[PDB]
């Protein structure tokens, strides 16, 4: 049958418009807060699989040491 | 023709050239020209059909549109206005410009001939009623672009009739037959105005009121955009409730693109800044909906709701309640920077309008009153762009902390946090984590300002930081934040500025803090600060090197004295004695991480501590964990120094005994009952085991072969046992912030073990007890396991597949221990095991040998155990076959029958003749092949 | 006119 796009329903019922006016809960959401604690902030940058699998479990604060670990990746 | 539509898609033309060419044709023959024009709108819908002269003369529009629908002769569902690419966006522009230019070029004569406009409006007001979307989307756009052109014409008419009214009253006040002609011109102009209104009232009633409620959002967004335009350009005539209401209702539309255009259209009526009274009454009725749209599910709409609300602050009345403003304020802490800075502008305008003293105080009170964030990084980032005048006034902040209503303890604590992040975001010229877009490169002006500010900070606080430290030397929170400024200073200013006196003062303050404070984070800052200042490439190295060596000399000598009594055989130490030992151990541990303290040889110091906890079982946990850390740093710093080929030979072999005995020590404490001790031993072990892996050699480091260490079966089991007991736990389904931090800890421990898996320190079969947890623990650990599955598939796909089936084998085995051997194949548990297998299957060129081995194992597992009561009765684990059939979808055509001959070696023929329920696993697997 | 916006009376 034809590829031409034909819409059976053109307008939106007045009744459906009054429903939209009375209930917009489905088009609003909650605040997606940004890391709220310095630790959660730190856990975002060091988080994620990529960082987790390429950095030590016990943080090494001198890159002279951190290298010793990243040396051994592939 | 094809010509008129073609001309517009690739014109590279002044569309006035096309319009004027058309108008001349219209003058020579109206009907020929209109037919060209009717067809033009029809081909702009992709119609391809042609209206003929015959049709023009005798056919109603309804009939024409029907004939055009049949003759559309489309190749697909696309029509011009739905194509992608800049070239087609230019067609839409050309389409709309032609319509507007045509009307405006006719506005002084042709438009009133009661023939052109009416004919076009009619075709467009009937093509906008068509169920054919192409004819309706396209005509609706044209109709709105015609109305806005007629709104421009009526505006001119209104202007010219005012001017004419002025000249009429001028002539009367001060020649009569001019008064007569002027009134006939006023008569003519009203007759013109009535005709333009009639036309506008027929494109509003015939198209708008029926297409603003279209089902195609792109058609609803077209209508709302253009009503906004009419109310913006001819405010006196169109900006009233009779037109505003359509935007008021449509901002409840469920499509974001439409809600967006409502806000845009309303922003344009407020950027006017004419302070309209009728717009003020609309916004009282819809205030509450607009505020709520700041949290619209579509962030782009939420940005515009905020931005509309900031323009609402210009309104004469106080329209927004206290509640409304505080809901906007919260959004400065949002993840989406576009939302945060839009709220920042709102905050700035509403509440911000030395000299900046009380401005700073108000920001501090706001930060304290907003009990959503504990840090201010995001607060600063939200207002970097607008309030950069205030946030970089460090003279004002430093003075507020010293020079005399006063500041409370909490206020001074928050002011230090605020000041810290302003300095951070200025030095590192980029936003905090979660607000940035891939660290785009900086402007020349931006890099200049990074330079300008860094000298200001270093100049000032190199002098003032010693003063602040002295005043708040006792407050951990305050000092933890203050100690992190050095990492942003410009090291060369400390010499060029004759500041050595302040550096001495700073170094002393740090030492007194080390001696008094024990906060693990206070000491972390002190160590990382010294590491930052101990850069051998700057002129102050030997100065800070001297103070450092003095500090370790005191701590190491005190540590010896303490151990000589703490470990004296009869001096059973109490809590007070232990806290003294712990306080110095913590300080040594923090510095040994960032600094090479090999010279003080602390390896034996902690060994005696750890072995005593083993023998007696009496050792405070905090002593154990920090001795574990310090030993870890002792070993690693030696490993770093032995890199040198020009190095002592005894030391390298000496190390193997330093590491081998440490592993067994940690292995002992891994079985301890205290949790934090287990966690600490586990993390150090997973790090040690990686540092010493085979990969230690790769980069030409063949010297280190004797150092390689391979774990026992005993150690591998103990490590896995920890994951099972500490990671894969009962799940719920102290509230969010803590529960997120707990999750991240467990993810670290999980990643620590998986690093050992994907790097083949441990047998891959260990990953089975992990792989089986994929779906059960998807949200918590899903991404870690999938990474392990991907890395292992690249290393060894047949071993990866062998471990995947083993995971399902274990899930199966768990179910028979829980439910029973006669379990329900319709159970939710069995359903989940095979769906887990279905996802496992999508992880499958060398895929042939893996899937084959997988079936070979899964088959043995099905028939491994025979029935107690009957060979014609079924093997015990035969139901596994229906799980394994989730994999056959992936198998090749060639090996499906080869696998069957293998299966026949296991299955006797009486069995294959079986069709009863219990054997429904078999036929299901048979149907596979 | 706040009776104008009342969509219970339609347009």
């Amino acid at each position: 049958k034809r590829k031409l796009i034909v819409d059976s329903v053109k307008e939106l019922d007045s009744k459906t418009i009054r429903a939209q006016l009375s209930d917009y809960s489905d088009i609003v959401t909650t605040l997606d807060l940004a890391p709220p604690t310095k630790k959660l902030m730190m856990w975002k940058e060091t988080g994620g699989v990529e960082k987790l699998f390429s950095l030590p479990a016990q943080p090494l604060w001198n890159n002279r040491l951190l290298k010793l670990f990243t040396r051994c990746l592939t | 023709n094809m010509m008129l539509f073609e001309v517009v898609k690739m014109g590279k033309s002044a569309m006035q050239s096309v319009v004027d060419d058309w108008i001349e044709s219209y003058k020579h023959d109206r009907d020929i020209a209109l037919l060209d024009l009717i067809n033009f709108f029809i081909q702009c819908s992709g119609c391809k059909g042609v209206v003929t002269a015959e049709m023009f003369r005798h056919m109603q529009n309804s009939e024409i549109i029907r004939k055009m629908t049949e003759e559309f002769d489309e190749d697909s569902g696309d029509y011009p206005l739905t194509m992608a690419g800049p070239q087609w966006k230019k067609f839409k522009s050309s389409f709309c410009e032609f319509i507007g230019v045509l009307v405006r070029q006719c506005q002084y004569s042709i438009i009133y001939d009661e023939y052109m406009m009416d004919t076009v409006i009619s075709l467009l007001t009937g093509l906008s009623d068509s169920q054919v979307r192409a004819f309706r989307h396209t005509s609706t756009l044209a109709a709105m672009k015609l109305m806005t052109a007629l709104v421009n014409v009526a505006l001119n008419l209104s202007i010219n009739m005012d001017n004419t009214q002025r000249q009429y009253e001028a002539e009367r006040n001060k020649a009569n037959e001019r008064l007569e002609l002027l009134l006939q011109k006023r008569k003519e102009l009203q007759e013109n105005q009535d005709e333009i209104e009639n036309m506008m009232n027929a494109i509003f009633k015939g198209v708008f009121v029926h297409r603003y409620r279209d089902a195609i959002a792109e058609i609803r967004a077209i209508c709302i955009e253009e009503i906004g335009i009419w109310m913006k350009m001819y405010s006196d005539a169109f900006l009233n409730d009779s037109y505003l209401k359509y935007v008021g209702w449509t901002m409840h539309d469920k499509q974001g693109e439409v809600r967006l255009k409502c806000l845009t259209a309303l922003q344009g009526l407020y950027y006017n800044k004419e302070l309209n009274s009728k717009l003020e009454l609309f916004t009282s009725r819809f205030k509450d909906r607009i505020v709520s749209m700041t949290l619209d599910k579509e962030y782009d709409v939420a940005v515009q709701a905020i931005k509309l609300l900031t323009l609402v602050l210009q309104s004469s009345e106080e329209v927004l309640t206290a509640e409304d403003c505080e809901n906007v304020y919260h959004l400065v802490y949002s993840a989406h920077r576009p939302v945060a800075v839009a709220a920042g502008e709102f905050l700035y305008k509403k509440l911000f309008s030395g000299p900046n003293a009380n401005l700073v105080k108000t920001l501090v009170f706001f930060f304290l009153e907003s009990e959503l964030h504990e840090h201010a990084a995001y607060l600063v980032d939200s207002m970097w762009d607008c309030a950069t005048e205030l946030l970089k006034d460090w003279e004002c902040m430093n003075s507020l902390l010293l020079e005399e209503e006063a500041l409370t303890d909490r206020q001074e604590s928050a002011l230090i946090e605020i000041m810290l992040c302003t300095i951070r975001q200025a030095a590192e010229c980029h936003p905090p984590v979660g607000r940035g877009t891939g660290r785009k490169v900086l402007t020349a002006k931006e890099k200049k300002t990074q330079l300008d500010d860094r000298t200001k900070i270093t100049e000032l606080f190199a002098v003032a930081l010693p003063q602040l430290l002295a005043k708040y030397s006792v407050d951990a929170e305050k000092v933890t934040n203050l100690l992190q400024l050095p990492q942003y200073f410009d090291l060369e200013i400390y010499t060029t500025g004759r500041l050595e006196k302040h550096l001495d003062a700073l170094l002393r303050q740090i030492r007194n803090i080390v001696e008094k404070h024990t906060d693990t984070d206070v000491l972390e800052a002190c160590s990382k600060t010294y590491h930052a200042l101990c850069n051998e490439e700057f002129t102050i190295f030997n100065r800070v090197d001297i103070s450092r060596s003095q500090l370790i000399d005191e701590l190491a000598d005190k540590f010896n004295r303490l151990l000589e009594d703490f470990l004296q055989e009869g001096e059973e130490p109490d809590e007070d004695d232990a806290y003294q030992v712990l306080s110095t151990l913590k300080r040594i541990t923090a510095f040994h991480n960032a600094h090479d303290l090999s010279k003080w040889d602390l390896f034996a110091c902690n060994y005696k501590l750890l072995k005593t906890g083993i023998e007696n079982g009496d050792m405070p946990e905090q002593i154990v964990i920090h001795a574990l850390q310090c030993t870890h740093y002792v070993i690693l710093w030696q490993l770093a120094k032995i890199t040198e080929s020009s190095s002592t030979k005894e030391d390298l072999l000496r190390l193997k005994k330093q590491m081998r005995v440490f592993c067994q020590i940690c292995q002992h404490y891994l079985t301890n009952v205290n949790t934090t001790v287990k966690e600490q031993a586990f993390t150090i072990l997973c790090d040690i085991l990686m540092i010493f892996s085979h990969q230690i050699m790769s980069g030409g480091r063949d010297m280190l072969e004797p150092l390689v260490y391979t774990p026992d079966s005993s150690l591998q089991s103990e490590l896995l046992s920890f994951i099972l007991d500490h990671v894969f736990i009962e799940q719920d389904d102290e509230d969010e912030a803590s529960k997120i931090e707990a999750l991240h800890k467990r993810r670290n421990l999980l990643a620590a073990f998986c690093k050992l898996i994907v790097y083949t320190v441990v047998e891959m079969n260990t990953a089975a007890d992990i792989f089986k947890q994929y779906m059960k623990y998807y949200n918590d650990y899903g991404d870690i396991i999938k990474e392990t599955m991907s890395k292992t598939r690249q290393i060894d796909k047949i071993q990866c597949a062998k471990t995947l089936i083993l995971s399902l084998q274990q899930l199966f085995n768990e179910m028979i221990q829980e439910n029973g051997y006669n379990f329900d194949r319709s159970s939710s548990t069995f359903s989940g095991i095979k769906e887990l297998a279905r996802r496992f299957a999508l992880t499958f060129l060398k895929t042939r040998e893996a899937i084959a081995m997988l079936h070979k194992d899964g088959i043995e597992f099905a028939f491994k155990e025979p029935n107690p009561q009957g060979e014609s009765h079924p093997p015990l684990n035969l139901a596994f076959l229906d799980i394994l059939s989730e994999f056959s979808s992936k198998l090749l055509r060639q090996d499906k029958r080869t696998v069957y001959v293998y299966l026949e070696k296991f299955m006797t023929f009486q069995m294959s003749l079986r069709r009863e329920d219990v054997w429904l696993p078999l036929m299901s697997y048979r149907n596979s092949l | 006119s706040n009776d104008a916006y009342n969509f219970n009376l339609e347009e």
